[PDB]
């Protein structure tokens, strides 16, 4: 009940936006708050 | 029983027909009572009976076990009138 | 082109009708509407049917009359 | 002071029997003040609101002196008709004073009881009288109070009144019947009248089966055809219950034998609207109202493999249908001689069969021994080899669903579960009736939760900043790629049960107790959608699948021979469609939110709104969002359209012009596959999208690019726009018609102008080519005949039309040889065959006769058709005759000799008694209302003497009628130049009948009098 959920179907994962590089003002608030959501949403469990 | 319906599940559809007509030939013996004979409640009714029996018939499918059991049955009652007007 | 009627408190009455050109028969009941028949064959077990019914569900007349034009 | 003269009546009736003296102007003299005493009481209570103990007090020792001195009045004998006017006034204020019990039972219930019981004692002549002048205001004040109810039904304890109240009240109701499902209080009060009298008619048998015998095929048709195009038709089909529980098992002599005529049409309408999937407990509603009709076992043979359909969906779920079903299906097994039974059921015996196996199962002893005796009674029908097989579940495919990775911490093992299940357990939690919220919570979090572990976290704060302030991503070009959902190969086994999870997501983002802590969650998702799939076909990133030329094909989605490298972001349009396609219109607020969020977070990264326009994710949102519009449901057609309208409002102007013709096409096949019966109100909201489509593209404005793309889309739109001209279908039909109409007016042109470049689409079709007007049904009948009319009815012609030219004779002698035959006697073909009516027929054609006046080398003809028509015997018939006259009537000239010798009928059957019908005298103000010179004096003193006539006939008769005597006196009005010395006979035996009859209060020979009696 203390380790983060992974998943062995990388089949069906969903592709994260770096993804397209290994393949080869409002702005800055934005990445801000994507940041934080990212940085609040990490924190998911299985229990 | 399994949910659909195979070879299993004929004996109980095919004894439902019985069943039902115990109830319906229970009657029988109500009607031929000598306090309530002669009247149109045991008559009407009496051929009713007759002629639904008459009707219904099952399918030839079925093995001639049923088919006696339910012409036995019917032949027990349809001589049971002769045995009240034999003694207008 | 045959015609047959049938009369049975109430009145309804039950008509078969076949128009020249196909023999398909058509029925109506009168207590345009129209009826699809068959053959001939279908037509007395409607009628036999109807009659039974209309019999049934009475019990003040008792009788049978009928009559033919055609 | 009322007390005391509550016993003070008594004390003048007995000194006004001693002798006979003057009583009666004293009684009447403080009914007019007590009258007035309900004025004040009554008038004032708005503005004074112990004050309401004392006012209910007064008003009930009021009450109670009214009724004390009706009742030494009374104990019949005719009222004067002054008196009546006071009972007017004292209804009237009645009701306002009826005020004081609403602010704050069983004294409220008794006063009503003495209230009602007035006039039940009075003359039925005034009775009605009264209460049919004042039956308007009686139903506004039920509409603002509800304890009238209370009135309502204590009219029917054991008087007399509700044999002959009940008829004004059931016509009132008729007259306001269309208005019913438009608003919503109104329609649910009106239809608690219509409750409440039905079940006066049921309860007292005696003289109210006479009453409903008439006027009874308006309910049961007008309700069928006006719920077919209305917003709430749910309350007309409620009516039609209640009437089917009062014309049978109760009352039943004389409305059997006038309901049969009317089973054929509606037996075979409950039929078809039964097997459409408009909701689920519409449904229900519907096989209750096709079974359980008040018709017995006879007189339905005909008719019975129709009510078989209802019985297998009356037998599939429902606690009350099956056990309906089975008794429904047990009264036909009773006497039927099921050989006669087993030759109508055969179509349906598989699915017959199969339902009643199955309802032997359900945990219920009043249904399954119900179901087992109907079994055993069978014969042997009941086991019989089926012609279909029963259906199997099978796995279409061999893979492995989602699965998550638990480990344990014995022998280092990890576990994968599946959960593939367990998201369509909690879309079905979410989609319940009946669920307390914890579990909607723990539902809702098993979503979350593998919403956000399927997901990759990388990029912290470092590749997101790179990639977003790159170069090229306001400066190059986006290529042209087009996505489509046309080149799909099959669905995945993933790709379905991850639509359900964001589909739950979305619906539980608005159910409220969760809404607060889910729209923060879902929104910032879609926003991470969107920037991956931005990242994923932009210019400086792209996939060797988004090159400047590329296809469609298969490798765009996710697939398993060819997918798009692991579930690409295209999963939620899918979701925002199925969720804007959903039974209840509550999504359709989140919907438009998620598409404005993806639209303002692709407006912000990318520099401009007209550059996000040509990304490619738009065009695959377009067709995904316009192919609902194409399910057979309603529901769904409504999402396509709010989906189109939020799309046209809000993205800008250039955009719309390049995809008008796929918008357009979208909103016109709603309206063509909605026509039996067509929405809860759908088809007028596709309206006016078109009408605010076509005004906001036509009009006006300043580049090069934008005046081109105009004029483009501009050819595109009228091109397809001439193509429904000749449309059998009308809904289409007058759409395109007022779809030109509203085009010309918004933009600086005329109507032909427009139609000019697309003239060769209508040279060969507008008409007949290699074509008969007998080959072809009569629905293209119509079109094409509307077709002609709009082609020759603006003042520039086009296809100009003269017989002996080419092809002009047939055509125009085919319409000639279609208004004689009346009878459907004469008309025996098997193309017109089923035509009820064949009056619409005729009418498209009459209009062609009047469209064309511009060749006067024949008109005999058609003069003669015109005159025949306005000679018919229909009413409807009639009535468009006179609307093409009229529009006729803008020609050159009309001799009179030409209406001399045409109307010399109508002067032939002048001088008989049993001549002057209805129809005559609406044929004669019809012909009378334009060419205003065709009668003399002479001729209106002979009708003088025919008024009187009539005028001694109904004061000899009357101790249908009132209607002819009404409209004579009408047709007065129209007449002019009129004698002037006829004014004096005529109202004085209007004063004499008016004296025989005693009536004053709105006579019908008075509003079209007032309006005669004004011109002198």
């Amino acid at each position: 009940k203390s380790t983060p959920i992974g998943t062995s179907c990388q089949g069906a994962m969903l592709p994260s936006i770096t993804n397209v590089i290994n393949l080869a003002n409002q702005l800055h608030m934005l990445t801000n708050r994507h940041d934080k959501f990212l940085d609040t949403l990490r924190e998911v469990k299985t229990g | 029983l399994p949910h659909v319906v195979s070879h299993v599940h004929t004996p109980l559809l095919q004894a439902a027909q019985q069943i039902i007509e115990l109830q319906e030939a229970a009657q029988i013996n109500a009607g031929l009572q000598p306090t309530n004979l002669g009247r149109n409640n045991s008559l009407h009714d009496m051929k009713t009976v007759v002629k639904t029996w008459r009707n219904r018939l099952p399918i030839v499918s079925d093995d001639l076990s049923h088919w006696s059991s339910i012409f036995m049955w019917r032949q027990h009652h349809y001589q049971g009138k002769p045995t009240w007007s034999g003694m207008p | 082109d045959v015609k047959d009627d049938y009369v049975f408190y109430q009145k309804t009455k039950l008509t078969i009708l076949q128009s020249l050109g196909d023999p398909l028969y058509y029925g109506k009941i009168q207590p345009s509407n129209w009826f699809i028949i068959g053959s001939k064959t279908d037509a007395e077990r409607v009628v036999n049917q109807y009659q039974e019914l209309v019999q049934n569900e009475a019990k003040c007349p008792v009788k049978m009359s009928h009559s033919s034009s055609g | 002071s009322c007390k005391l003269l509550l016993n003070l009546v008594d004390c003048i009736r007995s000194k006004s029997e001693q002798e006979s003296g003057n009583g009666r102007d004293v009684l009447m003299r403080m009914l007019e003040v007590f009258v007035l005493k309900f004025h004040t009481i009554a008038r004032y209570q708005l503005s004074a609101i112990f004050q309401v103990t004392d006012c209910r007090s007064l008003v009930k020792t009021l009450v109670c002196g009214v009724k004390t001195i009706t009742w030494g009045i009374t104990s019949n004998k005719q009222l004067q008709p002054k008196e009546t006017q006071i009972y007017i006034k004292l209804v009237k204020y009645a009701m306002q004073a009826l005020d004081i019990y609403q602010v704050q039972m069983k004294e409220e219930k008794e006063v009503l009881e003495h209230f009602a019981g007035v006039f039940t004692m009075m003359n039925p002549l005034t009775f009605k009288e009264i209460f049919q002048t004042t039956v308007p205001y009686m139903v506004e004040r039920i509409s603002k109070n509800y304890a009238l109810q209370i009135v309502a039904n204590s009219f029917l304890a054991n008087p007399t009144t509700s044999a002959l109240f009940a008829t004004i009240l059931v016509e009132y109701l008729l007259d306001r019947l269309p208005e019913m499902g438009s608003n919503v209080e109104l329609s649910n009060l009106y239809l608690k009248l219509f409750k409440l009298v039905f079940g006066s008619v049921s309860l007292f048998a005696a003289e109210n089966e006479q009453m409903l015998k008439p006027h009874l095929h308006k309910i049961v048709n007008s309700s069928m055809e006006l719920a077919q195009t209305a917003k709430e038709p749910y309350n007309y089909f409620l009516l039609l219950r209640a009437l089917f529980r009062s014309i049978g098992g109760g009352s039943h002599d004389l409305l059997y034998q006038e309901f049969l005529p009317l089973l054929p049409n509606l037996l075979q309408g409950l039929n078809m609207l039964q097997s459409g999937l408009h909701k689920q407990h519409m449904k229900d509603l519907f096989v209750e109202l096709c079974l359980t009709v008040p018709v017995r076992l006879s007189s339905l043979l005909p008719y019975l493999p129709m009510l078989m359909d209802p019985l297998v969906s009356a037998l599939n779920g429902s606690q009350t249908l099956v056990s309906q079903g089975l008794r429904t299906l047990e009264l036909c097994v009773d006497n039927l001689q099921p050989d006669f039974l087993y030759d109508h059921i055969q179509p349906v015996r598989a699915e017959l069969m199969q339902a009643l196996w199955r309802t032997l199962r359900n945990p219920a002893d009043s249904i399954s021994h119900v179901a087992y005796r109907v079994l055993g009674k069978f014969g042997g029908s009941n086991r019989k080899m089926l012609k279909e097989s029963q259906k199997l579940h099978y796995v279409v495919t061999e893979v492995q669903g989602p699965s998550i990775t638990v480990e344990f911490s014995d022998c280092k093992a990890s576990l994968q579960l599946p959960m593939e299940k367990a998201i369509e357990t909690a879309l079905d939690c979410l989609k319940s009736a009946n669920t307390e919220p914890y579990y909607r919570r723990q539902a809702w979090e098993v979503i979350k939760c593998f919403l956000v572990a399927m997901m990759s976290l990388e990029d912290n704060k470092h590749a997101l900043y790179q990639l977003l302030a790159h170069p090229n991503f306001t400066e190059k070009t986006i290529p042209n790629v087009i996505i489509s959902h046309r080149y799909k190969a099959q669905d995945t086994p993933a790709r379905k049960t991850f639509e359900q999870a964001l589909t739950g997501a979305f619906m539980s983002a608005v159910i409220k107790d969760l809404r607060p802590s889910a729209l923060p969650f879902v929104a910032s998702l879609i926003r991470h959608y969107t920037m991956v799939a931005v990242a994923q076909q932009c210019g400086p990133f792209l996939l060797p699948c988004y090159q400047v030329g590329s296809q469609p094909s298969t490798a765009m989605f996710h697939s398993e021979e060819n997918g798009s490298k692991g579930m690409d972001p295209l999963v939620l349009i899918d979701a925002i469609a199925i969720c804007m396609a959903y039974e209840e219109k509550e999504l359709c607020k989140i919907g438009e939110v998620a598409l404005a969020v993806i639209f303002d977070v692709a407006s912000i990264i990318l520099g401009s709104k007209e550059r996000a326009c040509q990304l490619p994710l738009f065009s695959y949102i377009v067709e995904r969002l316009c192919a609902c519009c194409y399910e057979q449901a309603w529901y769904a057609k409504l999402g396509g359209v709010v989906s189109i309208k939020f799309l046209m409002e809000r993205l800008p102007l250039t955009w719309v012009l390049q995809n008008q013709q796929t918008f357009l096409k979208a909103l016109l096949f709603v309206m063509m596959d909605l026509t039996g019966e067509v929405s809860n109100g759908a088809v007028a909201m596709a309206k006016t999208t078109l009408e605010q489509l076509l005004m906001r593209c036509a009009t006006p404005l300043r580049a090069e690019e934008i005046v081109a793309a105009q004029e483009k889309s501009f050819h595109h739109v009228t091109h397809d726009l001439v193509r429904e001209v000749t449309s059998p279908n009308s809904t289409v039909r007058k759409q395109a018609m007022h779809s030109l109409q509203v085009l010309a007016q918004v933009t600086g042109k005329s109507v032909t102008v427009i139609m000019e470049p697309h003239k060769e689409v209508l040279q060969d079709m507008v008409p007949p080519k290699k074509h008969l007007l007998r080959h072809q049904p009569a629905n293209a009948q119509i079109g094409l005949m509307e077709g002609n009319t709009f082609c020759t009815t603006l003042q520039p012609r086009l296809f100009t039309m003269d017989l002996n030219v080419v092809e002009h004779k047939v055509f125009y002698t085919e319409l000639l040889n279609l208004c004689e035959a009346e009878d459907s006697a004469l008309t025996k073909l098997p193309c017109y065959k089923s035509l009820p009516s064949l009056v619409p027929l005729r009418i498209a054609a009459l209009n062609a006769l009047a469209a064309c006046n511009y060749l006067p080398q024949s008109r005999e003809k058609i003069i003669a058709a015109l005159f025949k028509a306005l000679n018919s015997t229909n009413s409807e018939l009639q009535e468009a005759g006179e609307a093409c006259m009229r529009k006729f009537l803008e020609g050159a000239t009309i001799e009179v000799d030409q209406i001399h010798t045409h109307m010399r009928p109508l002067l032939m059957m002048l001088g008989d008694y049993r001549s002057l019908t209805l129809n005559v005298v609406n044929r004669l103000t019809s012909v009378t209302r334009l060419f205003p010179n065709s009668f003399n004096d002479k001729f209106c003193d002979q009708m003088m003497q025919h008024l009187r006539k009539w005028m001694e006939v109904v004061v000899i008769t009357h101790k249908e009628e009132m209607k002819i005597c009404s409209a004579i006196i009408n047709l007065f009005h129209l007449i002019p130049a009129a004698p002037q010395t006829l004014v004096k006979p005529l109202l004085e035996v209007v004063m004499k009948t008016e004296r025989a009859m005693l009536i004053e209060a709105g006579s019908p020979f008075r509003e079209p009098l007032i309006k005669f009696l004004t011109r002198h």
